[PDB]
């Protein structure tokens, strides 16, 4: 068997790619308001220290994700002002002025 | 005297050869959170305020 005529399909395909970075101040948490929490929470140590850094360190990442898909191309391309072309609309996918 | 943070660099022979305030200016506060006395360049978190 060998097919003849065809057909032409436009399939759509969503992907995440970022999330939304976060940060927290301790002693509005986990002091909340008082001093005397925050006479006591030095016993414990730096541990504000290295949240701080492993969530910038997520934060880091995420717009390190969102670069290395965009940032691809080294010249900024102008829109052309024909959008139709032979037969190909491009009236839905470029921008509008 | 006044209650404050120091950072002290001993050498090979044990002596006392460098110091750093962590109160004078933000500056300094840098070179006390990250541990070094120089530093590239770039942001760096410290602490909250
Ligand atoms: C490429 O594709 C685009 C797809 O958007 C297409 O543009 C659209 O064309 C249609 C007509 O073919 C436009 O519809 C008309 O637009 C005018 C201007 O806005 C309106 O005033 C019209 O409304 C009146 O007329 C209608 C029928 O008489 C009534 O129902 C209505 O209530 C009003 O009385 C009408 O909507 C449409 O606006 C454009 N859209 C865009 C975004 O341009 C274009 O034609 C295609 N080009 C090629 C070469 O294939
Ligand atoms: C830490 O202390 C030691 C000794 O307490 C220091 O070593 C000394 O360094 C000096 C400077 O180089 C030496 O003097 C030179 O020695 C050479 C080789 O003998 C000679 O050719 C020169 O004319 C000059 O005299 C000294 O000999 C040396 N002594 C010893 C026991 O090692 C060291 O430099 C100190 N380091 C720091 C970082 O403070």
């Amino acid at each position: 068997a060998i097919p003849t005529n065809f057909s032409i399909s436009i399939t759509t395909e969503v992907m995440p790619v970022s999330m939304a970075k976060t940060s927290v101040d301790c002693n509005m948490y986990i002091c909340g308001d008082s001093t005397e929490c925050a006479n006591l929470l030095l016993q414990y140590g730096s541990f504000c220290t290295q949240l701080n850094r492993a969530l910038s360190g997520i934060a880091a990442e995420q717009d390190r994700n969102t670069r290395e898909v965009f940032a691809q191309v080294k010249q900024m391309y102008k829109t052309p002002t024909l959008k139709y072309f032979g037969g190909f609309n491009f009236s839905q996918i470029l921008p509008d002025p | 005297l006044k209650p404050t943070t120091f950072m002290l660099k001993y050498d090979e022979n044990g002596t006392i050869t460098d110091a750093v305030d962590c109160s004078q200016n933000p500056l300094a506060e840098l070179k006390c959170s990250v541990k070094s006395f120089e530093i590239d360049k770039g942001i760096y978190q410290t602490s909250n305020f």
